């Protein structure tokens, strides 16, 4: 019957899991593996060497939070397996022994990552069938179209994947390693100018929450630089979880400006506004007519208020005058990858494109490089 | 006559063979079938023409061995062992509710009463007429049976040369948690409803006992409509029977007052009232508290102080500590628990005292112990029942192994070095002090921040990869223990609210100042006689240990009862119920230990015309099995053969078709 | 079977002993070793060179009372052994040869103290098993929680030990050497202003009893300083054990004010009200939410009436306004350490954490630094 | 003519002042402001509410020593102005009204610190011209090179500033708040294990002097941990200024080990040995060739004997085998900052880079953020 194949988006930051067919993920929580660091004294309060998921977000005052995924490459496997086991059993309460699973994975990641992922999810969990897709294609599905340049920027990557009429252009894919984590680090290093210090990993979450709540993208950077030094209207305040209240001035829009001037953090590559333009002019000539009009973007880092205006202005400045530039900014960008995955997994035609256990057994982990992509 | 009544007489022992033999037997009304020194029985769900008095007289002595199995045979053999050894022994009966175990005990009691010429003495019947009070105090509604005994019954009757001396009755196990908490669609003990039904109107209005639908201790199951099934008539009969014992009317009024106070204790309401720095305790109305105090004629201020404040004191100082809502509720439940338990103890002591006890002579002990229980949702009570049944099954396994060992010795002397598992890990998983489940729960009871869920983590880590421990695959608040009857799950809920007694010294000292003699004397005796009995689990373990240290030096004999049908269906036998009863009673442990003595002469002669192997074996000994080994590479494990028997026949299971096919292939 | 391990709290002042499981100590008496000083004349009334315990409290008129424990460090061993021998044999009437013992000991005391204590209680008394715990953790057990900052102040120490979810924070433990003994000495030195002199050690007990019965903590110190000079309502009288009655005015609340202004007796360190605040802000950030709400205190010196109000007011003044401050003051603070010790020793899980005689024999007194803590 | 611009290094601990051109500071003394605490009785011995500098080091028995600088941020200004006034007038005997001054200041300190410093030194002292530099760059000048990673660790900060061919890398600067003050506090808290207590601020100087004279860095920590418990050769003795002699065992090298295992004092960040490695691998690829070979270090806390060997061993273990690791340890590290400042201030080319009074008057304190850096 209907196996209701799962879709478990394992991003660099949060992890989205759920069933195919639904329009919303059933599980959202940061992918953090924490271990206690202090010396336990009370008898019976120990024997917990790993707090995984959201339960490690409230007890972070005595834990060391380690991300098993950085820049999109899985650098730690023993805890990634723990995260997957949590996400399945302790969260979805469904045994993967009788449910197909669909993964999400970055465009230009190393092949060993996908091979080890396939090995883990067929040997340990014994999943009957598994498939690996590209996040940009699923995001494009989520936008209800079949032609456009997808700019997805999560917490580890920022990749442009232009698609025309369902045909990909592998020679025009550009991936950038500037994402939300670098923005959080830059905000942490720039908050020290006003006197606020956040040294341990527990305060990284406070910095990230500050970035999520108060940060925004300026329209004209120099104009607001001039305005901030002459007024206090841009200043806003946030409360730490101890009672003291901090005030943040021109650091609200100087944090996300790194996405447009990556020279702030030492990166030489230009911002995403010019990266998209250079990716568009790596394609053919009769295609830019649609690419300039279907600039679909997704990812968490693209909901900073004002990004869809500055990006459009920059691209219009770069693009020829006669052409029209349009920016597609759905209000659910951060869940667009999961929405596209659910739409794909619900298609009856796709049922033939699975990698069943027999093919993996007769071929090995190398089958991913031929079947999945 | 074509069937077999003794399991020892059967050559190959299988569960299918056992069920088929029982199904063949039950038509001829062979309820009793021998398995050696252990005898089982089934419930016909009807009445039978009673074993007449002749079965008592001419079937006694050695004649029971040649007689068909019957209930009187075990009693006759027990009396023979009394005469031969001059030592005390026991007879233990098991089974589920509705299997006739109470009626079987009554029948064996009247049999041992009628075996002598002293039947003209009334004391032999006074013990039986004081019986209905016990199962009236012990029966509560259960999902499997509306009349289920939830207590352990022990009776010890002295018999000096056939003369029945005084009888001493005692109780060991009692579900003290059922007094305050009841499962869904289940009732409390029937006496609480009988007091509602049969009390006079004037006493009802004087005690205000019309709030059964309001009493928190009776409406937990939400099922009080079954209390109309002749419970007033049962109340009148019980009062008549206990008045036969000569129990004074004033003491009856005192008993009624104590029961009314116990019921009213459930009407005490505690609420979160911010006293000094945190919400501690409050009472909506003291009218219920005043009524409770006046029922036992005790100072209301003292009772309020004891239920709302925890007092610690020493030589110099006395300090009152305010108690939280949960702790106050737990203490209010525990005081009622201990009150009911001590009332039952006092009443059984009075029953034992009314009949005059004699000196230390020969005696036979009978234990009315309920068997294995397995409901849909197993709680702490079910865990206690399973632990007690595990200990009883350990004793059964010891006795069965001893009987099998003596059988082997009678067969061959080289079986002395043969031993099997003795169910020790199953008991040690719960009873061992450092990492026992009950011990872990007892330790967690006093822990500052202890919830039901933390107990799960403690048990999961401490036990972990134990073979008998079955961690649930999914994160559910429960676990599973593999007993001898198979895996049994236990849903962990309100264990911490059930496993807590903690009766304080001030509570005990307040009640001995009451102007009622009964409760003051009873509590003074309780204080005088009393170790580590902090919680319910500790008391249950101590009672079970007392029972085993009373039992071990007797080498008793057991009898098993079964229910052929789930409900009252006379003469209906079905395989699934047979398997369930066999698993619950632990009968299959016998065949588990046994894995037998088939002489090969029958096998050789049966195929005289087909295989045409020589049927002319002058000496039937080791040569036949040696030839079989040489022709089929039989392992040395098929050795230690006796005269012509003691063949486990493991390789024969695959050898039979190997030798059969080549003969059939000729045609 | 159940060995009923003993718990013998050896504090700087009184000594609490009893059996595990019970909710109250079975023996309370000052830890004082007294020796006769006068010249005996009657024949047969001598031959008593050491009165130990409560019997040395009534005959103190001819004895010299010496405390074997000061500031929490055992400075005298020959009489401490006598006190322990008394507490076991002459008081509890139980032989320690078949009963485990659980000791209480200060957080930051010298290691040689614990090593010598272990040597004494294994060699002389031949106790089968012994353990050493920290008084603050046992006090926290006695309060029925697993998270809070414990302020225990007996007669020799005043230490703050913050605990979160059963995990200790050794970097935030602050110990202060201002305790009841210094308060008694300051009261003795301040009573001379009115003309009352207490020179010998026998009158130190009278001063201590006066402090116990009549002293209290003012809410506002300056307000009561102004009130005392303008009225006589605060004056109360006490009777010495000779018939003469003394009257004490504003010295009732000027004695315990040293705990909040330790500059009175020459100490430079601030009062406990600011010490707790500085200990709380030595921990992480997401933990103060619970520490400000679980300020559990214990010890004898914390039953001066009004301490739980002035401490709360001071901490609220120091703490940010948005946060909530709560003070936990159980009515049995001075026995909280013994209650926690009895609760710990009654746990079946703790039975594995004992130091049996074999381990000490094969390791020596140094095993305390690895097993006990 | 030659104005002989002053260089006044205002560190967290000592303060170095002198004239440009010379090779040694003309004034070294702790930056401590002390105030009397006891009650004066003799007539004429009071009227001294502030002892500033070295004169407050001998009379510390009746004073309360307060550091106006902690962690490198100036938290007290009224006494910092007193310290500067002392350093100029009472020490150098030169009026700053006709002498330029060059300050030293931490890399990642708050901007308000520099702004207030500039305001103080232009308004009060009326200095004609002032400049603010970074201590790491001056230390690199003092080492006679233009390429290397500078590890400067004074009493309040521990910062890594990699410099290549005179070009800074702001994206690779990591600052750590573990310095000499925390080492002194840890030594004070660890000396109580042997029975030595140092509670008031006057004994902090004794602890600091003990650390300066007797402490050293072990090569292999576990090996010396094993050696200390089996021998007494490592034990050394020091004499307090009252006559009693203390003996220190394995606390000589367990104190500076916090710089390599900062988990001792509760800090989560790794030691400087791994911090330098992580700072080096935040730069480009063709630069590590020189950074691994020019590991220049300075600061007071880096003269513990054995640091230049353990640091080299740790970095060699972390670095790839084929590469060569070199440690530059000049014998005058604690004065390297002042030497570099004097070298810079003596350059005739730098004379154009001053901030004259006219520019500050026409711009305000904000000119520091554009001219100085
Ligand atoms: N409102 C917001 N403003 C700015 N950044 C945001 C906002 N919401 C989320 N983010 C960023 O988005 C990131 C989460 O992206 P995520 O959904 O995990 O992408 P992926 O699934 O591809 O890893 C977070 O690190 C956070 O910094
Ligand atoms: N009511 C009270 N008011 C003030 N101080 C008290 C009071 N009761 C006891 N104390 C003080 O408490 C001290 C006893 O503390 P103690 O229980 O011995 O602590 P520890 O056991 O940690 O040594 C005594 O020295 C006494 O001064
Ligand atoms: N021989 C030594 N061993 C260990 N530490 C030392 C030694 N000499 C000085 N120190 C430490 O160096 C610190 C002084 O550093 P300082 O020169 O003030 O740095 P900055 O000028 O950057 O503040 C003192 O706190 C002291 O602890
Ligand atoms: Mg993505
Ligand atoms: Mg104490
Ligand atoms: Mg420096």
């Amino acid at each position: 019957d209907e196996t209701t194949a799962l879709v478990c988006d394992n991003g660099s930051g949060l992890v989205k899991a759920g069933f195919a067919g639904d329009d919303a993920p059933r599980a959202v929580f940061p992918s953090i593996v924490g271990r206690p660091r202090h010396q336990g004294v009370m008898v019976g309060m120990g024997q917990k060497d790993s707090y995984v998921g959201d339960e490690a977000q409230s007890k972070r005052g005595i834990l060391t939070l380690k991300y098993p995924i950085e820049h999109g490459i899985i650098t730690n496997w023993d805890d990634m397996e723990k995260i997957w086991h949590h996400t399945f059993y302790n969260e979805l309460r469904v045994a993967p022994e009788e449910h197909p699973t669909l993964l999400t994975e970055a465009p230009l990641n190393p092949k060993a990552n996908r091979e080890k992922m396939t090995q883990i999810m067929f040997e340990t969990f014994n999943v009957p069938a598994m498939y690996v897709a590209i996040q940009a294609v699923l995001s494009l599905y989520a936008s209800g179209r079949t032609t456009g340049i997808v700019l997805d920027s999560g917490d580890g990557v920022t990749h442009n994947v232009p698609i025309y009429e369902g045909y990909a252009l592998p020679h025009a894919i550009m991936r950038l390693d500037l994402a939300g984590r670098d923005l959080t680090d830059y905000l942490m290093k720039i908050l020290t100018e006003r006197g606020y210090s956040f040294v341990t990993t527990a305060e990284r979450e406070i910095v990230r929450d500050i970035k999520e709540k108060l940060c925004y993208v300026a329209l004209d950077f120099e104009n607001e630089m001039a305005t901030a030094a002459s007024s206090s209207s841009l200043e806003k305040s946030y409360e730490l979880p101890d009672g003291q209240v901090i005030t943040i001035g021109n650091e609200r829009f100087r944090c996300p400006e790194t996405l447009f001037q990556p020279s702030f953090i030492g990166m030489e590559s230009a911002g995403i506004h010019e990266t998209t333009y250079n990716s568009i002019m790596k394609c053919d000539i009769d295609i830019r007519k649609d690419l300039y009009a279907n600039n679909v973007m997704s990812g968490g880092t693209t909901m900073y208020p004002g990004i869809a205006d500055r990006m459009q202005k920059e691209i219009t400045a770069l693009a020829p005058s006669t052409m029209k530039i349009k920016i597609i900014a759905p209000p659910e960008r951060k869940y667009s990858v999961w929405i596209g995955g659910s739409i794909l997994a619900s298609l009856s035609t796709f049922q033939q494109m699975w990698i069943t256990k027999q093919e993996y057994d007769e071929a090995g982990p190398s089958i991913v490089h031929r079947k999945c992509f | 006559e074509d069937g077999v009544e003794d399991m020892t007489q059967l050559e190959d022992l299988q569960e299918t063979t056992v069920l088929a033999n029982l199904k063949t037997r039950f038509e001829r009304n062979l309820i009793y079938t021998y398995i050696g020194s252990i005898l089982v029985s089934v419930n016909p769900y009807r009445m039978f023409a009673i074993y007449g008095p002749e079965q008592v007289q001419q079937y006694s002595g050695r004649a029971l061995g040649e007689n068909p199995p019957h209930l009187f045979a075990i009693a006759n053999l027990a009396f023979a062992k009394m005469l031969d050894a001059k030592q005390n022994q026991c007879v233990i009966i098991s089974g589920e509710s509705g299997s006739g175990k109470t009626e079987a005990t009554k029948l064996i009691l009247r049999c041992l009463a009628a075996m002598n010429q002293r039947r003209d003495v009334m004391q032999q019947i006074k013990i039986l007429e004081a019986t209905p009070l016990l199962e009236a105090f012990g029966n509560a509604k259960t999902v499997r049976n509306d009349n289920s005994s939830r207590f352990g019954k022990f009776v010890e009757i002295f018999l000096e040369g056939g003369v029945i001396c005084g009888a001493i009755t005692s109780q060991y196990l009692l579900e003290k948690s059922r007094i305050v908490f009841q499962a869904k669609n289940e009732r409390n003990y029937h006496i609480f409803y009988e007091l509602l039904a049969g009390l006079p109107a004037q006493l009802r209005q004087a005690f205000s006992l019309q709030e059964a639908e309001t009493y928190y201790y009776l409406n937990q199951g939400g099922n009080c409509e079954i209390a109309g099934k002749s419970d007033a008539d049962d109340f009148r009969r019980l009062l008549a029977a206990m008045e036969v014992l000569g129990f004074t009317s004033e003491d009856q009024d005192s008993i009624f007052r104590i029961l009314a106070s116990i019921l009213h204790l459930g009407n005490v309401y505690f609420e979160k009232h911010e006293t000094d720095a945190q919400e501690v305790a409050s009472v909506v109305s003291a009218r219920e508290i005043q009524a409770v105090a006046e029922l036992l004629q005790v100072s209301p201020e003292g009772l309020q102080k004891a239920i709302t404040f925890k007092v610690t004191e020493t030589i110099r100082e006395k300090i009152f500590t305010p108690l939280t809502v949960e702790s106050a509720v737990d203490a209010r439940d525990a005081i009622a628990k201990v009150l009911y338990a001590l009332l039952f103890g006092w009443l059984i002591t009075r029953v034992n005292a009314l009949v005059s006890p004699k000196q230390d002579t020969l005696s036979i002990a009978i234990l009315d112990i309920y068997g294995f229980e397995d409901l849909s949702f197993n709680s702490f009570e079910q865990l206690c029942i399973n632990y007690a049944n595990e200990n009883l099954q350990y004793l059964f396994n010891k006795i069965v192994f001893q009987e099998e060992q003596e059988e082997y010795i009678r067969e061959q002397m080289d079986w002395r070095e043969i031993a099997f598992a003795d169910n020790q890990p199953c008991i040690n998983l719960i009873s061992l002090k450092p990492y026992g489940i009950l011990r872990i729960l007892d330790g967690q009871c006093c822990f500052p921040q202890a919830t039901d869920h933390t107990f799960l983590q403690k048990c999961h880590y401490h036990h972990g990869a134990n073979p008998l421990y079955s961690k649930p695959k999914m994160p559910l608040p429960e676990f599973t223990i593999k007993h001898y009857a198979g895996k049994v799950t236990y849903q962990v809920h309100k264990f911490l609210d059930k496993n807590h007694d903690q009766v304080r010294q001030d509570v005990l000292d307040l009640f001995v100042h009451s102007r009622t003699r009964v409760v003051a004397h009873l509590f003074s005796s309780h204080a005088a006689q009393t170790y580590k009995a902090h919680t319910v689990a500790a008391k249950f373990q101590q009672s079970l240990l007392d029972l085993v240290e009373k039992m071990e030096r007797c080498n008793p004999l057991f009898v098993r009862c079964l229910k052929p049908n789930h409900k009252k269906e006379p003469g209906l036998f079905e395989p699934d119920v047979m398997m369930a009863q066999l698993r619950y009673s632990g009968v299959l442990e016998t065949v588990r230990i046994r894995k037998v003595r088939l002489p090969f002469q029958v096998f050789i002669d049966r195929y005289r015309c087909l295989v045409a192997l020589k049927l002319n074996v002058p000496a039937d000994g080791d040569m036949c099995v040696s030839l079989l080994s040489r022709l089929c590479t039989v392992t040395p494990d098929m050795y230690r053969v006796g005269i012509s028997k003691l063949f486990l026949k493991e390789h024969l299971h695959q050898l039979l078709e190997s030798m059969r096919e080549r003969v059939q292939n000729r045609a």
